[PDB]
RNA sequence: UAAUAACCGCAACAGGUCUCCAAGAAGCAAAAUCUUUAGUUAAAUAGAAUAACGCAGGUAAGGGAAGUCGGCAACAUAGCUCUGUAAGUUAGCAAGAAAGAGUAGCUCUGGUGAUUAUCGAAUCAGAACUUUAAAGGUUAGGGG
RNA sequence: GUCAUCUAAUUAGUGACGCGCAUGAAUGGAUCACCGUGAUUCCCACUGUCCCUAUCUGCAAUCUAGUGAAACCACAGUCAA
RNA sequence: UGUCGGCUCUUCCUAUCCAUUUCAAGCAGAAUUGAAAAAAGGUAUGAUUGUUCACCAUUUAAUAGGGAACGUGAGCUGGGUUUAGACCGUCGUGAGACAGGUUAGUUUUACCCUACCGUUUCGGUAGAUUUUCAAAGUAUUUAGAUAGUAGCACAACUCAGUACGAGAGGAACCGUUGUGUCACGCCACUGGAUUAUUCAAUUAUUUGAUCAAAUAGUGUUGAGAAUCUAACACGUGUUGAAAUAAUGGCUGAAAGCCUCUCAAGCCAGAAUUUCGUCUAGAUGAAUACUUUGUCUUUUUCUUGUUACUUUAGUACAAUUGAAAAU
RNA sequence: CUGUUGCUUAUAGACGAUGGCAUCAGAAAUCGGUGUUGUAAGCUUUAGAGUUUCUUAAUCAAUACUCUCGGGUAUUGAAUG
């Protein structure tokens, strides 16, 4: 028969099978269209997520029915000390999709990107880059690389820069250092290498790829949640009170006579450690230079971004790092791949100049009130102790 | 802003406002002063008030 | 009759919610039955919100007025909403209006306050309330 | 032994099987809850992790039966004192009808007796002052 | 059934009409005050019954050491026509 | 072969209710009416009845019709039907009968194979020799045959009291701004749970009293951080190009004229299809380090792999294989 | 080179898996920062309504100010040294 009243069916299709990532970093799956009639430019960054505060933006739009004091609006800090490029890749359009042709990589390689090639740092000879860094410099060994600059130069499509983050400027546990493949979107190939070959063992900095009041496309994997149900992991329907064996669960899994259950059907499982790619992320503050404070032209107190007692979890936040717009998929200390964004938005929003007039850095344990540990002493006073 | 009941001072987007009946509304900072405020709860006699520590002292 | 795009305002109302009756008409309780603009769903009950105009049967109040079906307007409700510029409120009690179709209000004066959210959307209204929270 | 191991149940079965003796606190109560003399710490095995779906016990914003065959299940009223208590009626009842007020702590005062001032009993009433404004840990009517 | 009433809405409830397929007088007819772990309807209070599901505890479930059965079983086990 | 209905969930058909694109009207506007492309999306809340059905009160853009053993009971419920108690009405002398009525009436097992959702462990792809090379092992960065697919809809301002029309009445394209729902998240702000038996208070019993606790399987109350979460907070899916379907057309024969073509050649046109983007993904690629430089088989060491060890045996550089297009 | 094992391991988790570190490891306290509750225990303010007395003082006394923005707790899935 039919179903007696039709309803929107529950969960996404887009997706299945949900199958759980292994690593940690979520690889971009895709970069913006080349334009071959500008100059080279990255196409992407990597930092690691911190956490969320709430500010108060003064609204720049119009014909808005927008308070004119200030919209509250939730931000993500998103902390990226600068990377370091460490060589790079020529890719080929063949019949069978991309091939990597060859790979040019620097000298001094640091010993945060050598660990990525061992599975027992502890116990290894750490011998990684040594004959290719000992030999650097001989003409048999510099011939080589001269040649597989000219190779692609004449028989590649796409030029990536394999850069790889610095380990000792965040307060993560890890030591070694996430490697990424970053493109390099600009003229023509005879620009983009000589371009890639200028990059090389120089460190790069975010302004350098991403631009104030920029959208962009954050690529990440999602927290964990583990064995779940199918009211969690779906959304079906509780059954009434009254039912035997239990109530949180999908009641008919399926006709009779297919003799199998579908693959849409809501099944037990496990979500968690996805990978999900956002799109359309506004940027508000570009923490590099001038901006990397959190004070504004409305509120001048001088005062760190990181909040009272550090971003719980996370610790403290004291290199380059962005504000982006609401929530962005993973949990902090998550890496999170940022990316120029492969649609560019034409939406009045999206051209919105970004004026913040207050920032929160109160503490984000409990119902605080004060905003930085110097004005709590004040208004508190002095206390029994220290007295 | 100022809280009602705790006389402290409310930070931004932080609070509960409560609008009487009688055309009278107060905002609150949290929970704890709100629901001290609904039980008719002296702030005179309540220690961490800052209306308490304005009074004495 | 109303005039304006209406925010979003977390619906604290259900079906057969009894509201207040802020008008002088003689009635005192209207209990919601509908909510006129409602996109539904399965097993959903109709939800109205702060400005929403309602289809309420009057269970108490004069002879005329009792055992009908009316049109009201929430003025304020219960159920703690947020505005735009990050302020969090709730009232004391829900109430409503009766009006018509066309926005024009039947009573002649509103008794207690009125949320800000139902006095722009029917101007009608603004003109009668003691105060706009 | 006279039983959550000696009896009858296929057994060291949460079932069944007639009696005597009986401490304190608290209350109207051999009620619920805690302890003294007495008995026991073993009575179809334990450790780790703290997923789903469960059995048992809970709580919740705004609305309050719109869920459903049906207020099923759950929630709510609950002790005592005072005031008050309808229609109907076999004149007995309905009636704890419905409804409303009070209840804590500390310091005091008075009433209720025996022997010719002393001595003994928990019981009722009243007055100040203080607080987190008081039967509600347990027991404990939903009403029309 | 029809007509009033109950509700915004009533195959339900109650009160009236009675050519009653097929009621009717110890196969008892009419009448109920009290009483009932009996049957039915509507109000007040109350609430996760529901909007709409969230979360907490014990025992399990999962893994492990020791011990360790039963129903069932032609041969067995991917689909379309 | 557990025989009605309902709750829950998935999918399929189009004989289409709404949204998209078009023709016709006795289409001036608004409303409506007939038909064509099209099944990717959506199709409600309640009173009575066990009801499918029905009839009413609302709401929405629409509240369209159907199949899957009259989908779905080791998924549930047991309202009806459909055993055993009882009552009434008619029939029967009597036991008793009644698609007539009323009330009460136990819903068993998955630990098996497969299916589906997730999760591991071992194996693996055959033609390459510019030593600046080639092959195997370990690891990282990538690649993407295939499979799925995601965004829809409404409202308000302007257009505009304009076009149309005598008047009554009365739209639309671009643009701007919000809402609802679906999907993906997320913990700052707001709300909820809370055995941090956190801090405080307090009822009954016991430590001679104070302090400090304990017991009532978590005594109870108030506040309550962390974490979880919101249908209760808040962000993203306004995102581009090409080709199409119904239809409207261009040049144009057949058939000196006419015709969009049951002709050759083209253009515009859908919520459509395909690239683009999103998720899972097999054979692969590059680089780093260890080796190997013709060769495998059997025993054997390791948690396991490669290199490695012994006795053997085997060939030793030199004539092959491309026009494209019609 | 990989695996086991260890940190009673986390950004993961039913078990495997996955992710980090493995002597510059790791853990434990302590001191700060940040939070939750509401002014700790000892004695004092004839505070204190009254009773009792020596016989014209002390004793007992809910509550209550001073020391007290005090004490207690604070990663257990919080952040420094």
């Amino acid at each position: 028969s039919h179903r007696k009243f039709e309803a929107p069916r529950h969960g996404s299709l887009a997706f299945h099978p949900r199958k759980r990532v292994h690593k940690v970093r979520a690889t971009v799956s895709a970069f913006p269209k080349d334009n071959a009639a500008e100059k080279p430019h990255l196409t992407g960054f990597l930092g690691f997520k911190a956490g969320m505060t709430h500010v108060i933006r003064e609204v720049k739009r119009t014909n808005t029915k927008l308070p004119k004091d200030g919209v509250l609006e939730p931000v993500t800090i998103i902390e990226t000390p600068p990377m370091v490029v460490a060589g790079f890749v020529g890719y080929k359009k063949t019949t069978t999709g991309l091939k990597p042709i060859t790979a040019v990589f620097a000298e001094h390689i640091a010993d945060e990107f050598k660990r990525r090639y061992t599975k027992k740092w502890y116990k290894n000879t750490k011998n990684q880059f040594a004959v290719h860094t000992e030999k650097y410099n001989d003409v048999k060994a510099k011939s080589k690389r001269e040649r597989q600059i000219r190779l692609i130069k004449n028989r590649c499509d796409v030029v990536r820069v394999i850069a790889h983050t610095q380990m000792a400027l965040v307060p993560l546990k890890q030591k070694k250092a996430e490697v990424m493949e970053i493109q390099i979107n600009g003229g023509s190939i005879a620009e983009k290498v000589d371009f890639a070959v200028s990059l090389l063992e120089k460190q790069i900095s975010v302004n350098s790829v991403f631009g104030t009041d920029e959208c962009i496309d954050v690529c990440s994997v999602t927290k964990g949640h583990g064995y779940n149900g199918v009211i969690k992991r779906f959304g079906v329907r509780h059954l009434p009170r009254k039912t035997h064996r239990g109530l949180r669960k999908v009641a008919c899994v399926g006709a009779w006579h297919p003799a199998r259950v579908s693959w849409t059907v809501a099944r037990a499982g496990q979500m968690g450690f996805f990978k999900r790619t956002e799109v359309n992320k506004k940027i508000y503050r570009l923490g590099c230079g001038d901006l990397k404070n959190a004070k504004t032209e409305f509120d001048i107190t001088e005062k760190g971004i990181t909040p009272m007692g550090g971003f719980p979890h996370y610790g403290v936040v004291k290199n380059d790092f962005l504000m982006i717009k609401g929530t962005v998929a993973g949990i902090r200390r998550r890496v999170i791949s940022l990316r120029k964004a492969c649609f560019p938005s034409t939406t009045r929003t999206a051209q919105e100049q970004i004026v913040l007039k207050f920032i929160d850095t109160s503490s984000k344990y409990g119902h605080s009130r004060f905003q930085t540990t110097t004005e709590k002493k004040a208004r508190m006073g002095p206390m029994k102790k220290d007295l | 802003q100022v809280c009602a009941f705790s006389g402290f001072k409310i930070p931004v987007a932080k609070g509960r406002k409560y609008v009487r009946l009688d055309l009278k509304s107060f905002t609150f900072i949290n929970k704890k002063s709100l629901m001290q405020f609904l039980r008719k709860t002296n702030p005179r006699k309540v220690f961490w008030t800052a209306i308490y520590r304005q009074l004495n002292k | 009759g109303r005039q304006g795009n209406k925010f979003r305002v977390t619906c604290g109302l259900n079906n057969a919610s009894t509201v207040n009756c802020a008008d002088n008409t003689g009635a005192k309780t209207l209990t919601i039955i509908s909510v006129k603009g409602f996109h539904g769903r399965l097993n959903r009950l109709p939800r109205a919100g702060c400005g929403d105009m309602v289809v309420a049967t009057c269970k108490k109040g004069k002879p005329e007025y009792r055992k009908k079906m009316h049109t009201a307007v929430i003025i304020r409700q219960r159920r703690t909403w947020r505005r735009k510029d990050g302020v969090t409120l709730y009232f004391e009690d829900n109430a409503a209006v009766i009006v018509n179709m066309k926005g024009e209000m039947k009573g002649s004066a509103i008794t207690g306050p009125v949320s800000k959210e139902s006095a722009d959307l029917w101007p009608k209204i603004s003109s009668n309330a003691p105060t706009i929270v």
